[PDB]
């Protein structure tokens, strides 16, 4: 075996050759010099991490206050208009004129429904609405199973019409408003502007299941956070249809709970016990609700009924106070059929003060006595419901919120506070939005106090949508580093704004489907859950990030600098870099805003170009006519002006940009001059580099293509023949190699992908990049990243010319930090370049991760596409693994044994590069193989959710809530 | 009532009115079998 001195000499020669190749081909020092040669076309401006967050927080607060102003107007006008409603009964004389959505657009429909007159809108297209909308009137959505033309419905359409004027006034005051909707307690929904419903009734094979009463914003604004305990009867007599209906009803009731509510499901048959592994109230987020649903769809009916034991168990669980709780609305929901014992002594013993509401449900068709459960219902300030079939479940499992809102109504003007929901997906296909809610009270005879009977219920909820794109426009990122970003958090740990939050729904568990019980024409529901992603689930969890998150949850402002592990844009690498977190609270709301800025990013380049001819020359520079001369150019689709729009097509976007800058003057009366000036300056600098340096040596032996990517959005690949091989995002802020090069302080090798269609193995080459570092006045700046694509074959010749071609004695390979193969020694691994080393040599890879030359760690991705198994595409959790170097040590030596074998290895690390050199005896020396070490997205279901509830994350629930009012009547059941 | 009493706990939504859940319904079912009208459905329910 060759000794250490020989291998040090060999790897030193290889690293020197590669470093010289990259340095003298890319031209890092040339770009550095031309950046430092001018120092007059731009100025270096600080990025104050404190002022920026204050400015952004104030802008967000002002936007949300603006949105809340349009809510109080709607609420007051609706209350005033409804107070003076007449309630007629004969509508066939004076029809009701309204535009019913989810109706056909044919003028020849000839509806002629008695009591209603239709409207045919014009439906111009619109922006900020990726639909066609009409601003003249408001649309009305009525659920499919609710008949329009009822006396109840026709009266709502009669008085709610008065809201269109307020809708239009709200729009004309602020033209950036999204949907404004009134959700009625009768199932109606009147929203503005008018737009056809996404899913009409039965023109296709599909139907819609949209009741406004079950939407997250309505449920949030209709009552306060709950402490629910579902008590299920699993005695013998519920066997049959009533057990199946009980299971479905419990699932539907769970569907109405949010993250501020705490729930647990228990069952009783001569003995009370929990249905799952929780044993107390839990947060009722997506995962815990999924666990409860799974446990509920497993209960069987056997035994003798005993209400006293069940109610004792439920009350004791409601009296815990050892755990996190909403601590507002302690309620018990009993799912039974009928009995004979009312258990007066239990209610006297446990809630003689009536601090707990008891809602009772009679499920199924049966002959058992229902009097006792009605008495249980409307003795303890509750209500009584009957669920005889499946069609009754949806409407009966949601009406308990009418009772819970009575104290909120009796509170008066104290309860008219604006609340903002979690991030969810808009029902009209607008993206991720949040809604601000405000309840509307019924005040008839308020000045005379006549009835006050139906005045204890709310009329409905007003809502205003704010898209996450609206908030992101107030946190600009193009003066920051590609590694810098904003993110905002709830007083629940959930991210309002984060780079890793995606429009996909949050996945839970593993998606299991049965294709053999799937009728083709049934229109099954898709999803209704909100996109709640915790802050610790959006980045890598750390012991300091938890402290920072806890500190910014409870309304505190501070700053922090620490070392952290940064996952790359594509989940294949992990980098260690300094980051600074600056956070402040948003005053008006409960959100908290933080700005993540690395070092080397406290100063940015602000262009000071003022010569029109130079601007014109820089502009004509990035013209497609001379892509042969100055290199193929890409442009980042940023919002330079409101007229030209990005279009996911870089050639025609560049054409539009060129004609836009050349046709009208770059004075830009309504466009962003800073972005345009930066783009022009960077284009000029990159072209100067290309013409002066890259063009001199048109052909280089080992170099396939040379690229430069700069801040501003200019990318240049010198050989036009290499342009169509460039598969990187035109936006420089989304290029993984760019950010990796920014973090590291040396040359970075990016292994090509494997099993991907297109030229990526030999016709593209290996990519090496380095970040350009300039010094203007002793301040760090990393504006651009240069690099080259090196020939695979030329590198092979460099390598072979012991370590000999197709050697049957020794294996010599090169890996990057991440275990991806970049250079083999036998031409069988070489063909499968770009694979994880554990896919081809699992034993050595496992030993390497064991000797602590490779460090690895795992994370969960809660927004992934998953293929359903047997037990199109669905959403689930995938576990991601990334490998990275651990110590600074360079040389490691040892022997690994697998079944009385002996393979000697000696890994060596290349200086000033993220590569590593490994030599080992051939796999044919010892035919041993335990199992492959997979590095890929693996479909998963963890973590275990009923071990997190024992030590849950820090949380801060709402502090103001309304329950237990003396004036409440509670004589209804 | 002794044989098929409370044993019609079928999970499906389909309704079977002729059962033996209480004395009047058992009398009606026995009388219906006696007249012979549609007694095969009663037999099938008892078998299942
Ligand atoms: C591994 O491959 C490399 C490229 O694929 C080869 O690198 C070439 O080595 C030549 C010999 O040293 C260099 O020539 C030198 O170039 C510099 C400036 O370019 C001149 O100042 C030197 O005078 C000149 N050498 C002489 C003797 O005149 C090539 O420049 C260099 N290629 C590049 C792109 O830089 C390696 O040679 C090869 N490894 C081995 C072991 O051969
Ligand atoms: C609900 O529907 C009813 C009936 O369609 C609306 O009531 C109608 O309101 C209009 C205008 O307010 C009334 O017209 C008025 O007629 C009198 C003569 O009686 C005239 O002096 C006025 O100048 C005006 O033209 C109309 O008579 C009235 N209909 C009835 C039957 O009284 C009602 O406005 C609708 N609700 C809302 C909130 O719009
Ligand atoms: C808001 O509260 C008021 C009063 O609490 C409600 O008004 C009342 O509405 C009911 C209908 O549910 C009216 O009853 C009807 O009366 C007519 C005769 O006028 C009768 O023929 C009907 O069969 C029915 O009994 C009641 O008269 C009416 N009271 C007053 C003072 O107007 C109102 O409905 C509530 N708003 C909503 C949206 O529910
Ligand atoms: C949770 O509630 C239980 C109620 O039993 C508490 O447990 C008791 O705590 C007292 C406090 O001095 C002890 O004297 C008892 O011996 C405890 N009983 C049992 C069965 O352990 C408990 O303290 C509460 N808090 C926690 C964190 O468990
Ligand atoms: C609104 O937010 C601003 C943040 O800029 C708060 O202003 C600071 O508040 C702290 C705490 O009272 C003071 O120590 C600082 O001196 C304030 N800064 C300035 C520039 O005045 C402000 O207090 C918040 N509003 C309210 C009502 O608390
Ligand atoms: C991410 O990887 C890091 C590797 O540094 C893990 O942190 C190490 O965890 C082990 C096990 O407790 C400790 O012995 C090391 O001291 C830790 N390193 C440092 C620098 O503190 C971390 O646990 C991984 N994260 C996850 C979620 O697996
Ligand atoms: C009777 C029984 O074994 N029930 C269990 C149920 O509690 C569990 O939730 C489920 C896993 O999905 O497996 C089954
Ligand atoms: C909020 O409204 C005020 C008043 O019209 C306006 O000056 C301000 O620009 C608005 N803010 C936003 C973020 O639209
Ligand atoms: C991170 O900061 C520490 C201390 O400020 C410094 O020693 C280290 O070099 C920094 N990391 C990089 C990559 O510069
Ligand atoms: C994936 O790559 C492997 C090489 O290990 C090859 O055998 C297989 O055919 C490839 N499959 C696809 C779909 O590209
Ligand atoms: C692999 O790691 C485990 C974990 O400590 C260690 O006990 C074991 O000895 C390691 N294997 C070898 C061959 O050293
Ligand atoms: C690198 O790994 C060796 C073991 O191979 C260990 O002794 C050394 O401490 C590590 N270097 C560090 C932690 O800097
Ligand atoms: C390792 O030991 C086992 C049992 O002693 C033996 O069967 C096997 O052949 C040995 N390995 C080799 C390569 O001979
Ligand atoms: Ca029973
Ligand atoms: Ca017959």
């Amino acid at each position: 075996f060759p000794s250490a001195v020989t291998i040090k000499s060999w790897v030193d020669k290889m690293q020197e050759d590669l470093v010289t190749l990259a340095k003298t081909a890319s031209g890092v020092h040339q770009l550095v010099d031309i950046y430092e040669k001018y120092q007059d076309l731009y100025t270096v401006e600080p990025n104050n991490a404190r002022q920026l967050v204050e400015i952004a927080a104030r802008d967000i607060e002002k936007l949300l206050s603006n949105r809340s102003k349009a809510l109080v107007r709607l609420a007051l006008e609706a209350e005033k208009v409804q107070a003076a409603h007449q309630w007629r009964e004969d509508f066939a004389s004076n029809e009701v004129v309204y535009y019913n959505a989810k109706d056909d657009l044919d003028p020849e429909k000839n509806d002629s429904e008695p009591g209603s007159q239709r409207i045919k809108p014009v439906f111009i297209d619109d922006a900020n609405f990726r639909r066609q909308v009409s601003y003249q009137h408001a649309a009305v959505h009525i659920p499919t199973d609710i008949y329009e033309g009822s006396t109840i419905v026709l009266n709502e359409l009669n008085w709610t019409s008065a809201l269109d004027d307020v809708f239009k006034k709200n729009r004309e005051e602020d033209p950036s408003l999204l949907w404004q909707v009134f959700g009625s307690a009768t199932g109606l929904a009147r929203y503005y502007p008018a737009s056809p419903w996404v899913d009409n009734s039965r023109t296709p094979n599909k139907i819609d299941l949209y009741d406004v009463r079950r939407r997250p914003w309505y449920i949030q604004g209709a009552a306060s956070p709950k402490d629910m305990l579902i008590l299920v009867d699993v005695s013998g007599s519920v066997s049959g249809l009533t057990l199946k209906l009980i299971r479905t009803s419990v699932s539907e009731m769970l569907e109405t709970l949010s993250d501020d509510d705490f729930v647990n499901v228990a069952s009783f048959n001569s003995n009370a016990q929990d249905v799952s592994c929780f044993q107390h109230l839990v947060q009722a987020n997506v995962r815990n609700k999924k666990v409860l649903k799974d446990a509920v769809n497993n209960i069987t009916a056997k035994g003798i009924t005993d209400y006293k034991k069940g109610f004792s168990f439920a009350f004791e669980q409601l009296l815990n106070y050892n755990v996190s709780r909403a601590n507002c609305n302690k309620i018990i929901m009993l799912f039974t059929d009928g009995g004979e014992e009312r258990a007066q002594e239990i209610f006297a013993k446990y809630n003689k003060d009536k601090k707990v509401r008891v809602f009772t449900f009679s499920v199924g068709q049966h002959n058992y006595d229902r009097g006792p459960i009605q008495w249980m219902a409307c003795e303890n300030k509750g209500y009584y419901y009957e669920i005889p079939s499946i069609g009754a479940i949806r409407i009966n499992t949601q009406e308990y919120l009418d009772v819970l809102g009575r104290p909120m109504v009796l509170a008066g003007d104290k309860a008219k506070q604006v609340q903002w929901t979690n991030v969810y997906l808009d029902a009209l296909e607008l993206g991720l939005v949040i809604t601000g809610t405000l309840p509307v009270f019924n005040i008839t005879g308020q000045f005379e106090n006549k009835t006050n009977l139906k005045n204890q219920l709310i009329l409905g909820v007003m809502g205003v949508d704010v898209s996450l794109e609206d908030i992101k426009r107030l946190t600009p990122r193009f003066t920051l580093c590609p590694n810098g970003y904003y993110f905002a958090i709830d007083p629940n740990g959930y991210v309002l704004l984060h780079p890793n939050l995606q429009p996909k729904p949050i996945g839970v568990g593993i998606p299991t489907i049965n294709l053999r019980k799937r009728r083709p024409n049934v229109q099954n529901p898709k999803s209704q859950e909100p996109v709640t992603l915790d802050f610790l689930d959006a980045e890598l969890e750390n012991d300091i990030k938890v402290e920072i998150r806890n500190k910014m949850i409870d309304g505190e402002s501070g700053e922090k600098t620490f070392r952290t592990l940064v996952k790359s844009q594509d989940e294949r690498y992990i980098d260690k870099g300094n980051r600074t977190y600056t956070w402040t609270p948003v005053n008006g709301t409960d959100y908290s805003l933080a700005l993540v800025l690395p070092t080397y990013s406290f100063y940015y380049i602000k262009a000071k170009i003022e010569e029109t001819i130079t601007q014109a020359r820089y502009s004509e520079t990035l013209k497609p006519d001379n892509f042969e001369e100055s290199g193929y150019t890409f442009l980042a689709p940023r919002d330079y002006c409101s007229d030209l729009k990005p279009s996911d097509n870089n050639t025609e976007f560049l054409l539009n940009f060129n004609e836009f800058i050349d046709r009208k003057t770059p004075n830009n009366p309504s466009c962003n001059t800073d972005l345009i000036n930066r783009v022009l300056l960077d284009a000029g600098f990159t072209n100067e580099l290309v013409q002066n340096y890259w063009s001199k040596q048109k052909n280089i032996k080992g170099v396939k293509a040379r690229f430069v990517v700069t801040d501003g959005g200019i990318t240049r690949v010198y050989p036009k023949e290499a342009g169509e091989n460039w598969q990187e995002n035109p936006e420089t802020y989304e290029d993984s190699f760019y950010k990796r090069s920014l973090d590291n302080d040396n040359y970075v090798f990016t292994a090509p992908y494997f099993n991907k269609s297109g030229p990526g193995a030999y016709e593209s080459g290996i990519m090496v990049s380095k970040a350009v570092e300039i010094y203007i006045q002793g301040k760090l700046l990393k504006p651009a990243v240069v690099g080259i694509k090196i020939d695979v074959n030329s590198w092979i010749e460099n390598f072979t010319k012991d370590c000999k071609r197709n050697s049957d004695v020794m294996d010599c390979v090169i890996l990057d930090d991440g275990g991806f193969l970049l250079m083999a020694n036998h031409d069988d691994y070489t063909n499968q370049i770009g694979r994880f080393f554990g896919e081809i040599d699992p034993s050595l890879m496992r030993h390497l991760v064991n000797i602590s030359v490779y460090a690895f760690n795992k994370s969960y991705d809660y927004q992934s596409v998953c293929e359903p198994g047997a037990a199109s595409k669905q959403s689930c959790i995938t576990e991601q693994t990334q490998y990275f170097f651990d110590n600074d040590s360079k040389s490691f030596s040892g022997v690994l044994d697998c079944g009385n074998c002996s393979r000697i290895f000696h890994v060596e690390k290349l200086m000033n590069t993220n590569l590593i050199f490994i030599m080992v005896e051939s796999k044919g020396t010892c035919p041993c193989d335990t199992r492959l070490l997979i590095q890929a997205e693996q479909t998963s279901d963890g973590p275990d959710p009923c071990d997190m509830v024992k030590q849950p994350r820090y949380r801060k629930g709402p502090d103001v809530c309304f329950d237990n009012n003396v004036l409440e009547d509670y004589t209804d059941c | 009532m002794q044989l098929f009493g409370g044993r019609y706990d079928f999970e499906d939504t389909e309704v079977r009115r002729s059962n033996f859940d209480n004395f009047p319904q058992a009398l009606i079912s026995v009388f219906q079998v006696l007249t012979g009208e549609d007694w095969n459905s009663v037999m099938y329910n008892g078998i299942m």
